[PDB]
């Protein structure tokens, strides 16, 4: 019964691997005025709290923050001893090397797990849409990814970033419904302002024509219920906030959208396997609920890609957490047994496999 | 047109021939050239000297190994020689015919330093690369005994359209005052996907370290060689990741100082003589 | 009779750049049949010549020659002085002399330096132009290179709506080398070409030289990004795959165990298939 604990820029993920939901998804979050204030309570008391981020874009800045992030992981979410089971774990693509066996040591240090695999975020996700070759989105909250895996191997020259990511989006929301009217005003009303975003954004093909039916016919209007009685009806926002993932220049940036991305991860690859990459894109994270997304990307790329071949796009319905069912269909599995960074490695070898088993 | 003219032309031609392939370049000189009579023997050297300098593998009658050919190792005749098994080989040097079941016999002054040296060069032959083949000579030349040892690469791919050669030689001498180790590397890829890249690059090193005897001296130039190699590879993927701000800025920009496109608007179309006396009087 | 030209081609691709002015010559001397026709088909390094009247230096071409006699775009002249006609289409004399100014702004901007020309044509229904960029490398600089290129624009003729179709064909010369002791020398080369069409409105604010020039820096940005990461790139993939920088008896220890994961995932995921 393998724990995945998924980690996250946004929402940290952890459960054994028997189930198909996770069963603890908490902030990742921590406060300082008790010290241990760690997830919803400090989120609660944020009237005395100085909250602070422990991970930023994918890469763990603070460690003793993280640390205490892994330990109310294993001891109030779970409510077991560290040392029961294996543990699986995951981090992105291009991180620095060092800091892989930099959470190993102090994983062992405090816990003292039985074995380790830990392994890229992305690799995964392709597994648990079905198959093993693809192109894969991390659309997350801290970063976003385009990585292509041929025959479960991660390219490590074949891959791009983008810093656009959920919270950008989150800010913009806000400035634009400062122009409006209702003005929403420091990080207290950020919960509420994210709600607008789940349940009342979609993209639209022609930018330009939804801009027009919606500035002149007044039918793109929604009502909704902020917690206090009031109803605020909201206009044109509901697209102009998603297309900045097209369009990066809203914000300022000059880095391309991610229609175009999708065209330079498989330029930078060979002739062969194309015809294999065009036929499975595979959509995952958090900031890909939206309605309508697919359809966007299958008229975008058409339009860049040779005629003379089919482009299939897909996606499941439980794009959210498929970095989670990913990682428990590969820890229970026959021959998983035998190729684990084992406890007997680091006791024999002592600290020597922190630069031995980076496989 | 003299014929001598033309036959040194296509020599040079096929001296400096791609990255590789062969028949090609061998089909379209042949279609240029009328007189074959005198291709097959004003063209002999030439193709013969292609052959000597790529360090090619052969693939012998079936002994379950394949070797390379050295311009400073083989035997230098028609029948070239071998570091093993001690069966010396003529190899053609355009269809690849095998022959000459004839062995011959070596010096045998030294033949554990060549034995160990071939032990030691394959241990970090064989896990440090990819797909590679190395050979391992000695020969006196001038009174005094010399190693050489050889390494050679390829990823030949048609399909894809790009080819590939790593090719390297080390130098080794027999001086119990002090030793002497000289080394000299080169790279060669190529890439024709809808256009042309060619990539060529060489290099040469001298060093030493002291002596030692024959329990320890399969290991100090093999050091040597690691280090180097590895250094090497640092150096030029360190070079090569800056590009974009070191050495291709003073070919072209990829923006200008404003960081922006060029406003061709205000280009097609004093304040600042005004503005000095201010400057002036205020710093 | 066809097939030999397009066996120079193949002869001309596969040559190092660096030294391909020297293969031209010897090019002439194989066949001389084909020698003129084969000229209009491969692009060569272009020839810098000097301006007595004004004291600069412009670029030779192939399309501003009549008869051996080239024409200079600054000041109107041929070698034989006044023996043909020269330099037509007065109402574009101008548009020329805005021209030959404009792009010059652009070499100060970009390049930092450079030789640049302009030549434009007469045709039936509209004009056609041919552009042409040099830059060479720095003497004090220890990096010498060469950067060339040309283009060549079409326009086609419209009724009404003052909507026109620039047509514009590009090609790029490139060559790089570096003498560093810690990689000793090191060489890259580099042609590519390309084409694009596009629809856009003519406009007193921004007339037709104002959309040459915006294709042409487009053109220019597209090619040096697609030349820097796409091809260039991947040259850096083949020769870390010719070696691994660390050693790697590791892998080859699993590698069968990862073989029998992957049929056995080939298995099972056919075995449920959600
Ligand atoms: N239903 C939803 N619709 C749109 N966006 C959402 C939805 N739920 C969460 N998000 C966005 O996704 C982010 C969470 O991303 P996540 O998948 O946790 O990234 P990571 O796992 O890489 O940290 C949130 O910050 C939020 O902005
Ligand atoms: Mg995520």
């Amino acid at each position: 019964t393998a724990l995945v604990c998924d980690n996250g820029s946004g929402l940290v993920k952890a459960g054994f691997a028997g189930d198909d939901a996770p069963r603890a998804v908490f902030p990742s979050i921590v406060g300082r005025p008790k010290d241990s204030y760690v997830g919803d309570e400090a989120q609660s008391k944020r009237g005395i709290l100085t909250l602070k981020y422990p991970i930023e874009h994918g890469i763990i800045t603070n460690w003793d923050d993280m640390e205490k992030i892994w330990h109310h992981t294993f001891y109030n979410e779970l409510r077991v001893a560290p040392e029961e089971h294996p543990t699986l774990l995951t981090e992105a693509p291009l991180n620095p090397k060092a800091n892989r066996e930099k959470m190993t040591q102090i994983m062992f240090e405090t816990f003292n797990v039985p074995a380790m695999y830990v392994a890229i975020q992305a690799v995964l996700s392709l597994y648990a849409s079905g198959r093993t070759t693809g192109i894969v989105l991390d659309s997350g909250d801290g970063v976003t990814h385009n990585v292509p895996i041929y025959e479960g191997y991660a390219l490590p020259h074949a891959i791009m970033r983008l810093d656009l990511a959920g919270r950008d989006l989150t800010d913009y929301l806000m400035k634009i419904l400062t122009e409006r009217g209702y003005s929403f005003v420091t990080t207290a009303e950020r919960e509420i302002v994210r709600d607008i975003k789940e349940k009342l954004c979609y993209v639209a093909l022609d930018f330009e024509n939804e801009m027009a039916t919606a500035a002149s016919s007044s039918s793109l209007e929604k009502s909704y219920e902020l917690p206090d009685g009031q109803v605020i009806t909201i206009g044109n926002e509901r697209f102009r906030c998603p297309e900045t993932l097209f369009q990066p220049s809203f914000i300022g940036m000059e880095s391309a959208g991610i229609h175009e991305t999708t065209y330079n991860s498989i330029m930078k690859c060979d002739i062969d396997i194309r015809k294999d990459l065009y036929a499975n894109n595979v959509m995952s994270g958090g900031t890909t609920m939206y309605p309508g997304i697919a359809d966007r990307m299958q008229k975008e790329i058409t339009a860049l890609a040779p005629s003379t071949m089919k482009i299939k796009i897909i996606a499941p319905p439980e794009r959210k957490y498929s970095v989670w069912i990913g990682g428990s269909i590969l820890a229970s599995l026959s021959t998983f047994q035998q190729m684990w960074i084992t406890k007997q490695e680091y006791d024999e070898a002592g600290p020597s496999i922190v630069h031995r088993k980076c496989f | 047109v003299s014929d001598e003219e033309k036959v040194r032309i296509a020599a040079k031609f096929i001296t400096h021939a791609p990255p590789g392939e062969f028949n090609e370049v061998f089909n379209d000189v042949r279609l240029l050239l009328n007189n074959d009579n005198l291709l097959r023997e004003g063209a002999a050297h030439a193709f013969a000297q292609y052959n000597m300098d790529q360090f090619t593998p052969v693939k012998i009658e079936g002994y379950e190994d394949q070797v390379l050919i050295t311009e400073h190792g083989d035997l230098g005749n028609s029948r070239f020689l071998d570091p093993r098994n001690k069966i010396s080989f003529k190899f053609d040097h355009l269809r690849k015919e095998a022959s000459d079941p004839q062995p011959e016999e070596a010096d045998g002054g030294l033949k554990s330093w060549r034995e160990s040296c071939d032990s030691a060069l394959r241990a970090y032959v064989k896990d440090h690369y990819s797909n590679g083949f190395c050979t391992v000579y000695a020969k006196t030349i001038d009174g005094q005994q010399t190693i050489i040892a050889c390494i050679e690469s390829h990823q030949f791919q048609p399909k894809n359209f790009w080819n590939g050669r790593w090719r390297s030689e080390w130098k080794f001498t027999i001086t119990p005052p002090t030793a002497q180790v000289v080394g000299v590397l080169k790279i060669q890829v190529h890439y024709y996907e809808d256009g042309n890249v060619q990539l060529v690059s060489h290099k040469d090193v001298q060093d030493s370290l002291t002596v030692s005897n024959e329990a320890q001296t399969a290991k100090e130039f093999i050091k040597i060689i690691e280090n180097a190699e590895n250094e090497y590879q640092t150096a030029i993927s360190e070079n090569y990741q800056t590009m974009s701000d070191t050495t291709f800025k003073a070919l072209r920009r990829q923006l200008p100082v404003t960081r922006t496109k060029i406003d061709w608007n205000k280009i097609l179309s004093a304040l600042m003589e005004v503005m000095q006396k201010r400057s002036k009087a205020i710093h | 009779s066809d097939q030999q030209l397009d066996c120079a081609l193949d002869l001309m691709r596969r040559l190092p750049p660096q030294q391909i002015e020297k293969n031209l010559s010897d090019l002439i001397d194989l066949v001389p049949s084909l020698c003129e026709d084969l000229l209009s088909s491969v692009d060569q390094p272009l020839k810098i010549a000097r301006d007595k009247v004004v004291g600069k230096d412009y670029l030779l071409c192939d399309y501003n020659r009549d008869g051996d006699s080239y024409r200079s775009p600054w000041s109107n002249k041929y070698d034989p002085p006044l023996e043909d006609g020269a330099m037509p289409s007065a109402r574009l004399r101008k548009l020329e002399v805005e021209a030959n100014n404009a792009f010059d702004q652009y070499r100060d901007l970009y390049f930092e330096g450079g030789v640049s020309s302009v030549y434009l044509w007469d045709l039936d229904h509209g004009f056609a132009g041919v552009i042409l960029i040099k830059k060479a490398g720095d003497g004090s600089k220890k990096i010498k290179g060469c950067w060339d290129s040309i283009h060549v624009v079409e326009v086609q003729e419209k009724s009404s709506g003052r909507t026109a179709h620039y047509k514009l064909t590009s090609t790029v010369m490139l060559w790089l080398q570096t003498n560093k002791s810690g990689s000793g020398t090191m060489n890259l080369g580099g042609s590519l070409t390309r084409q694009m069409e596009k629809d856009e409105t003519v406009s007193d604010c921004s007339p037709h030289i104002a959309n040459i020039g915006r294709l042409v820096e487009d053109m220019e940005n597209k090619i040096r990004s697609t030349l820097n990461e796409i091809y260039f790139g991947k040259t850096k993939d083949i020769v870390n795959g010719l070696r691994s920088i660390d050693a790697i008896p590791d892998n080859q220890k699993f590698k069968q165990l990862q073989r029998e994961l992957s049929q056995v995932l080939t298995q099972r995921q056919i075995g449920i298939q959600l």
